[PDB]
């Protein structure tokens, strides 16, 4: 008798990373619009 | 008057640039919202999960103790 | 005795978003086609 | 002779850029497709996980209710 | 005169593209990783899923048998 | 009696895919490094 206390254990070990660009998203966008100025006006 | 034709090339390549940039920064943005919210999605499954396999080891633990005192 | 209904409940509140970038893909398509009218014949 | 060095120089720039945003616009398809594959792939997973706890609680009940027999 | 103003707007148009195009390649090779690396924690976690809920399948199996044998 | 084995059955069906656009990555950065070739030099 007197089973044991059969654990399942807890699932663990994973994990999602997370990303972070948005430096490089707003360095895009401040170059599009920086393109302006290198437009040429003769 | 062939500066006249770099310049209006040159401008109209600089335009479709900067709309590649704007689309690419525009693609790269949706792709970092989706990326993260999936992330979040498979952390807090994983969370939800371990709270309910505990449950489930939990209620067994508890019927093979009811079984063993019915024995 | 009689036992309650334990119910686990249902796994929910999550979902996985999805990417539509294929606007943003064809305008970059678009646009690497473009070039080509943009190239400078002296 | 300078026009014909801007000139050169211009559709040098020009095909090179094109061959970036050729390789920009393949690189976001092939992470379009893999995080929207990915995405159907943790919903059908929680979809079917539901499925299965739902399934597991049913055969739990019904344990329950055939030890209170017992019993 | 001219000239040099075409030049000095062509090269400063080519270090922005320069930095941009960095800029797509870094923010590719991040979304690569952490899309790949999600990969890997769902292709995971499915697996240990699949041992988790075969381990439950099991020792219900028991416990059916086992309360069989108590009637 | 004899209660049957009830199999829950494994999880399957499903996979994640994995993105391989580094050969696209490398050419950004082996044009990002080629466009100092294509700086004017009056």
């Amino acid at each position: 008798h007197t089973s044991p206390d059969v654990d399942l254990g807890d699932i663990s070990g994973i994990n999602a990373s997370v990303v972070n660009i948005q430096k490089e998203i707003d360095r895009l966008n401040e170059v599009a619009k920086n393109l302006n100025e290198s437009l040429i006006d003769l | 008057e062939n500066q006249k034709l770099i310049a209006n090339q040159f401008n109209s390549a600089i335009g479709k640039i900067q709309d590649s940039l704007s689309s690419t920064a525009s693609a790269l943005g949706k792709l970092q919202d989706v990326v993260n919210h999936n992330a979040q999605a498979l952390n807090t499954l994983v969370k939800q999960l371990s709270s309910k396999f505990g449950a489930i080891s939990s209620v067994l633990n508890d019927i093979f103790s009811r079984l063993d005192k019915v024995e």
